[PDB]
């Protein structure tokens, strides 16, 4: 599924993400709505009324599921299955959307980390978020 | 799109013999069996998880008839590609956000099953002629993403 | 790099491709020019004047390099290197073009084979031609 | 594209402080270091094969100045996006067939380095505002693919 050095660059990035994880998830969603107008076509039931209590909570959940991906990055095929069963068995959330929010994360991470755009960190976080996508878009298992 | 008259004759006469339910079942089948992002809709198809499941699925054949019936509304009205498909471009965002990358693949895949089903007739320009209508169809469903 | 069953579906397809390999390569190129007009933007020095003596010869070479990929499908990283050194060190041939000609092959194969669109054969030939791309688009090695 | 006046103020004032050579070196660097299809042009850059190679390459910085200088010709003339870029859309096909998938990535990547370089100022709409100009820029270079 993945490589050894990519995990190290993810664990390093996610280590400075720390408690900020939920805020970067929240920002990455708001960013995806603004920076890819097509996601407003999903008819979100959310308010997006600035400072939104639902976006910070969803942000923490997306972030904790990213922590779960970091904790299990070669072992996550079933550990994100409840989130696959969400994005598939409800709403039909296209995995192409994931790439947009993931760009939005990479950007927000770059707003706080040393470079974030190195070969080791950019190739890693693009292909790691791509495997988080691949595993969120698994079948029945 | 706007094909040349000989290209139009080639694509529309291949359409004229086309088995819309079975070329549609096998277009939509051919796409679905790569296990791509369109497999997330496997629950509305009700069968896809195996070759025999997707190729024999009455819902993949029926949905095949709808996607290709619209493709034919294309070959009947290529002067539109902005109004004939607009209700579809709406469905395929305002009710189904589902990314138009998926439409590009169905399109590409359609040309392939036609060349399977009519492989003695699959000429270098007939497949491209198909692709010009098809690239139109994907751009038309994607119009609502302005 | 790849999977075991994909090789079997490639070896099966390429087995009925046989002597026709060069003609399917030749058709796949002409098909890519017609079906993806952007390749005419490369300013080809070729004539494309029907029945072209250069397209049949290039077709046989593309096809023999596909035979070399089939013969070495997990061992080709350097075996297509002369062709990488072509597509990179000359003309800058974008690997996105490869996907177009590969679709064009899959189509021409389907015009002669039983289904060609099975899960086993379509997933295989899409991801095999994708690895032929990945290996034609290798670095210095 | 056609951003709202507050969005325009945000993107163009972030442009107004932008280090065009170093944000350009790091935009083009950020793209090049994923080892994507744009690495096939590494021979014209002359350095890319390592982090220090691409980030310090005078040719990646200089080419960064050209791509982003054109992006600024965008923010100066958003009423065009069809004539200001047309010589580039020509260069980027009629002399450089190089696929516009590559332009979409450079574009996306550009917004990211701006948010690195000005991370205290990288607002949710400023990055999207960038992306609207950028998606315009990629569509403008892709215009010649009609
Ligand atoms: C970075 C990858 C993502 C992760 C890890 C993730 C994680 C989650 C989690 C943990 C939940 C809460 C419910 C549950 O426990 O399953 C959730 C809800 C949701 N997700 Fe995601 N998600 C991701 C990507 C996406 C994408 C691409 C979209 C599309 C815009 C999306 C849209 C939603 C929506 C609409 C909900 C339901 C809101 C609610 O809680 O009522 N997610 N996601
Ligand atoms: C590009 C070729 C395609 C065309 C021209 C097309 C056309 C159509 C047509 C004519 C309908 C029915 C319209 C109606 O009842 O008002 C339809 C429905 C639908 N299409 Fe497509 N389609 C295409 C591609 C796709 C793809 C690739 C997907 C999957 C990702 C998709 C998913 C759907 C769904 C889910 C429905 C059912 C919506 C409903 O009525 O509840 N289509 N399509
Ligand atoms: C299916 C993958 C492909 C294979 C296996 C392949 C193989 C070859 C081979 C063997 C040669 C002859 C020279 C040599 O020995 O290196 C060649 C020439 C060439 N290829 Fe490809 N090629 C492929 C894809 C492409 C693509 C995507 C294009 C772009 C349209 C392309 C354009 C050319 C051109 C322009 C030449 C030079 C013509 C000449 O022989 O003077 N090739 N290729
Ligand atoms: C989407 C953002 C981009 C813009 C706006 C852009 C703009 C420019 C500009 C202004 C020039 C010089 C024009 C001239 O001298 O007449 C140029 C040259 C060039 N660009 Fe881009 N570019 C972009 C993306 C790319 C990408 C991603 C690639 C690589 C795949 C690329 C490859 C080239 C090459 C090879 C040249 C040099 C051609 C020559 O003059 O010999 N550009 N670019």
């Amino acid at each position: 599924v993945l490589s050894p050095a990519d995990k190290t660059n993810v664990k390093a990035a996610w280590g400075k993400v720390g408690a900020h994880a939920g805020e970067y998830g929240a920002e990455a969603l708001e960013r995806m709505f603004l920076s890819f107008p097509t996601t407003k076509t999903y008819f979100p039931h959310f308010d997006l009324s600035h400072g939104s209590a639902q976006v910070k909570g969803h942000g923490k959940k997306v972030a904790d599921a990213l922590t779960n991906a970091v904790a299990h990055v070669d072992d996550m095929p079933n550990a994100l299955s409840a989130l696959s069963d969400l994005h598939a068995h409800k709403l039909r959330v296209d995995p192409v959307n994931f790439k947009l929010l993931s760009h939005c994360l990479l950007v927000t991470l770059a707003a706080h980390l040393p470079a974030e755009f190195t070969p080791a960190v950019h190739a890693s976080l693009d292909k790691f978020l791509a495997s988080v996508s691949t595993v969120l878009t698994s079948k029945y298992r | 799109v706007h094909l040349t008259p000989e290209e139009k004759s080639a694509v529309t006469a291949l359409w004229g013999k086309v088995n819309v339910d079975e070329v549609g079942g096998e277009a939509l089948g051919r796409l679905l069996v790569v296990y791509p992002w369109t497999q997330r809709f496997f629950e509305s198809f009700g069968d896809l998880s195996t070759p025999d499941a997707v190729m024999g699925n009455p819902k993949v054949k029926a949905h095949g008839k709808k996607v290709l019936g619209a493709f034919s509304d294309g070959l009947a009205h290529l002067d539109n590609l902005k109004g004939t498909f607009a209700t579809l471009s709406e469905l395929h965002c305002d009710k189904l956000h589902v990314d138009p990358e998926n439409f590009r693949l169905l399109g590409n895949v359609l040309v392939c099953v036609l060349a399977h089903h009519f492989g003695k007739e699959f000429t270098p320009p007939v497949q491209a002629a198909y692709q010009k209508v098809v690239a139109g169809v994907a751009n038309a469903l994607a119009h609502k993403y302005h």
